[PDB]
């Protein structure tokens, strides 16, 4: 029930501005310090900012001070990160996390727990581009091989991320969604596959649901033989 | 800045065995208030870090009892009593005694299981793709162990280099296997140039190479 729900990711040009949101529920938000933490494949986890429970006191990492500002609206249970003068190097997944609790007569320990789900911030002069989705279909061949594979190729999009589900998240067993690969064109591609019994092709329908929030696109592709 | 260093960045592990991860800080982590604010987190692909241990040895609510933490000063260790399938992932230590908060580089746990040969599948391009610019042929290697695997593309019986890319999942949490995709991307005209497309797979679990193929059309 303790939840942190992040929003506001996406693509911006270098020098631009973006505003992240972190909506809290399941606890008294005004009782806790909060933090922002970011993550890249290169530098790992990097703490970004901290704010105390009433929003009076704020702290920043050296790398973002003077460009990012943290704030909160306790009446709306919402934490914010205002990112100005964005740099190529600010590209990362951004998380919010709950920190120190404050009591009537003292304050508790320091924490990062729980964390929000994460939003991707990409800083780039390249333009958004939605994905081309193509079915990955078997053929009528492997009758006596009992399991069949099928999937969706999610091709030539930018930026990250796309999320792929199958049959609206009802089909999860055997699903493998691969990490995206950056192409020489500067666009991304990935596949999502799943294995099902051969006693299903023509018996039931399989649709991959591709969400690409940055371009504002949701694609559904039924995969057939 | 307090630097946090972990070891060993990778750990192969037999199920049911115990495992230990170390974390060293460049500065004592005792806080003015008497606590030592060193935490341990577990991260799975596509998810935020999940805290397991806080204040060196306190277990978070709902954390399996086989996780434990120890240490003091500048030396700390996470321990698993008996590793289970779901313990694969990347583990981080972090400190909250000093700003800026800082984290170790991460230690990836991999769980050795019984060798499993890949199920191989080849997917001919959907008719849709041809009338784009490029055409993508996908070869799938499903649910194998260990991770090392070799994929060769053959076009009309001739090896093809330089137009394929691989992508690999992380070790699965439930069955502890990997999967891999190899995608061959050709121009529209080139894909027309040839008739037969095959991917040949080599793996320790395969007594001979496995080849999957299709005829264009």
């Amino acid at each position: 029930e303790v939840q942190l729900a992040e929003s506001g990711g996406g693509l911006t040009k270098p020098g631009g501005s973006l505003r992240l949101s972190c909506a809290a529920s399941g606890f008294t938000f005004s009782d806790f310090y909060m933090d922002w933490v970011r993550q890249t494949p290169g530098k790992g986890l990097e703490w970004v900012s901290r704010i105390n429970n009433d929003g009076r006191n704020k702290w920043y990492a050296d790398s973002v001070r003077g460009r990012f500002t943290v704030s909160r609206e306790n009446a709306k249970n919402t934490l914010y990160l205002q990112m100005d003068s964005l740099r190529a190097e600010d590209t990362a997944v951004y998380y919010c996390a709950r920190d120190r609790p404050v009591y009537r007569y003292w304050s508790g320990g320091y924490h990062l727990d729980p964390w929000g789900q994460g939003v991707v911030v990409t800083v780039s002069s390249a333009s958004t581009k939605g994905p081309s989705v193509f079915p990955l279909a078997p053929s009528s061949r492997s009758t006596s091989e009992s399991t069949a594979a099928l999937g969706c190729l999610v091709k030539d999009y930018f930026p990250e991320p796309v999320t792929v589900s199958w049959n609206s998240g009802s089909l999860t067993s055997g699903v493998h969604t691969f990490p995206a690969v950056l192409q020489s064109s500067g666009l991304y591609s990935l596949s999502s596959v799943v294995t099902v019994p051969s006693s299903s092709l023509g018996t039931q329908t399989y649709v991959c649901n591709v969400n690409h929030k940055p371009s504002n696109t949701k694609v559904d592709k039924r995969v057939e033989i | 800045y307090v630097v946090m260093t972990q070891s060993p960045l990778s750990l192969p592990i037999t199920p049911g065995q115990p495992a230990s991860i170390s974390c060293r800080s460049s500065q004592r982590l005792l806080h003015s208030d008497g606590n030592t604010y060193l935490a341990w987190y577990q991260q799975r692909p596509g998810q935020p870090p999940r805290r397991l241990i806080y204040e060196v040895s306190k277990l978070d609510s709902g954390v399996p009892d086989r996780f434990s933490g120890s240490g003091a000063g500048t030396d700390f260790t996470l321990k698993i009593s008996r590793v289970e399938a779901e313990d694969v992932g990347v583990y981080y230590c972090g400190q909250n005694t000093y700003l800026p908060y800082s984290f170790g580089q991460g230690s990836k746990v991999e769980i050795k299981r019984a060798v499993a040969a890949p199920s191989v599948f080849i997917f001919p391009p959907s008719e849709d793709q041809v009338k784009s610019g490029t055409v993508s042929v996908v070869c799938l290697l499903n649910n194998f162990y260990p991770r090392e695997a070799s994929v060769k593309w053959k076009v009309d019986g001739v090896l093809k280099t330089g137009n394929s890319q691989e992508s690999v999942t992380e070790q699965d949490s439930k069955d502890n296997t990997y999967s891999l995709s190899s995608t061959l991307t050709l121009s529209n005209t080139d894909y027309q140039s040839h008739n037969v497309y095959a991917c040949e797979v080599t793996h320790q679990g395969l007594s001979s190479p496995v080849t999957k193929s299709f005829n264009r059309g």
